[PDB]
């Protein structure tokens, strides 16, 4: 399941802003 | 609104135009507890002695943000903080800088993050989601209005307050610009296809954000994620979405205009600008004036328990303040 595949993400934590 | 509109933009011009300057001191302020910590800063509770009023200070070290180049950036969020003045907005009570820090001081909402409960959740109803969703679409038509580009929605940056309604903070990225801008910045999940490909951009950018914390309250998790953001980049600009089968169609259509590639059918910055979205069918049982006024129950209220109570956020290491005993970066931020 599409949640599942979140879940097992790394990115369900906080998400910080983009660096350049 | 127009007329409401009107009259808040004088408000705000005569702020903006001669800001608050050095209104208190770190002594002022007994510090209680880190709420929050990263690349944008710290924000810890504190309290004021002489009221004995709990707040939320943002602590910014000025050698950490010349290192980032977020010199101008952190200038335009104090000087739009203590400017604007809306329900679900945190504007600036104080503001003031030492040798070493800068210092933002902002209502403090005792709920918690929107992500906090978003994750242990796992979703919003469309209810649920729609209230909040309401108070976004008013805090941009008002941002908006002002020449404000918010330009960082998510989750992380929406407080919910005693009686479950939110408060928009964090304005690192925020500008006042009336044409196009072109920063590559923001958060990867959130970013508009104009900013990954690197074109110049305005406030629609802000409506597409919208579209994707709609997607991720309603669905639990957003409508373009992977392990890297390069591959969500590429989900991005792919032109793709999918949604679960438990969305409403009426959700859907409001999605399908607010993830938009396309600039000229992109719901928010068309002729009719914000009402297209305020008057769009998933909308249709929100009494605008009553969000506004705050009379609408809210969906989800957060565990009372007590006044600076910080249950509802997590643990942080706590780092010293420390202030130097050599004024640094002092050209830099004169204005603050
Ligand atoms: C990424 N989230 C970091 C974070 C966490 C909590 C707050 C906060 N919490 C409570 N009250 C506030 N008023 C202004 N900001 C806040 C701010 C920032």
């Amino acid at each position: 399941t599409t949640y599942a595949d979140f879940i097992a993400s790394g990115r369900t934590g906080r998400r910080n802003a983009i660096h350049d | 609104v127009k007329e409401f509109l009107a009259k808040a933009k004088e408000d705000f011009l005569k702020k903006w135009e001669n800001p608050a300057q050095n209104t208190a001191h770190l002594d002022q302020f007994e510090r209680i507890k880190t709420l929050g910590t990263g690349s944008f800063g710290r924000v810890m509770l504190v309290k004021h002695m002489e009221t004995g009023n709990h707040y939320a200070m943002k602590i910014l070290d000025k050698q950490k943000v010349v290192k980032l180049k977020q010199i101008e950036h952190t200038l335009n969020e104090k000087r739009i903080l203590q400017a604007v003045n809306f329900p679900f907005l945190t504007k600036l009570e104080f503001s003031f800088k030492d040798n070493s820090n800068l210092y933002m001081v902002m209502e403090y909402a005792p709920g918690g993050e929107m992500f906090s409960h978003l994750r242990r959740i796992g979703r919003f109803s469309e209810p649920h989601a729609r209230f909040y969703a309401a108070q976004i679409v008013l805090t941009f038509e008002y941002l908006h209005s002002l020449d404000l580009i918010y330009r960082d929605l998510k989750p992380e940056n929406l407080m919910i307050d005693q009686q479950g309604y939110i408060k928009v903070t964090d304005f690192g990225f925020a500008k006042r610009v009336k044409g196009r801008t072109w920063t590559l910045c923001g958060t990867p999940e959130y970013l508009a296809p104009e900013i990954i490909l690197s074109k110049g951009y305005n406030k629609a950018v802000d409506w597409w954000a919208l579209g994707v914390l709609i997607y991720e309250m309603a669905a639990g998790y957003p409508p373009f994620f992977a392990d890297q953001p390069i591959q969500i980049y590429e989900k991005i600009v792919s032109g793709k979405v999918r949604f679960p089968s438990h969305f409403s169609s009426d959700l859907k259509d409001l999605l399908r205009n607010l993830l938009q590639v396309d600039l000229t059918k992109r719901f928010g910055n068309l002729k009719n600008g914000v009402n297209d979205i305020k008057n769009h069918k998933w909308f249709a049982t929100t009494d605008w004036i009553a969000i506004y006024q705050r009379k609408v129950e809210a969906p989800f209220i957060p565990k009372f328990k007590g006044p600076g109570d910080t249950s509802n956020f997590d643990d942080y290491e706590e780092e010293e303040i420390r202030v130097s005993i050599n004024e640094k970066c002092g050209k830099e931020f004169s204005e603050f």
